[PDB]
């Protein structure tokens, strides 16, 4: 998880925004999944009582 | 009425500039002179005319 966090202060100071006070922060990451040998998975499929 | 205010949404609100002047002057020359001829030096009953 790559974390970017900009406090309030000279770091967000913008020409858009010159006293700076506004702030933020983001996470993402990746993922993907590759199957090797589908024959080994297995399911059953039925409905559930209420 | 002109006083400057601000919100917590601060941005491009209260500007501000700033004037120089400048100064000159000049320079001249000035001068005199006389002149003498000799036997009035020499001649002259005061020794210590010069």
């Amino acid at each position: 998880f790559t974390v970017m966090t900009k406090m309030p202060g000279k770091e967000t100071a913008d020409r858009n925004d010159p006293y700076g006070e506004t702030g933020f922060s983001s996470i993402k990451w990746y993922y993907g999944i590759l199957v090797k040998r589908p024959e080994r998975l297995a399911l059953i499929k039925t409905v559930a009582p209420l | 009425s002109k006083l400057p205010l601000l919100t917590e949404n601060g941005g491009r609100v209260n500007r501000v500039g700033f004037t120089r002047i400048a100064r000159e002057g000049s320079i001249h020359k000035f001068g005199f002179f006389y002149e003498f001829t000799q036997e009035s030096i020499d001649f002259d009953s005061d020794d210590g005319l010069m």
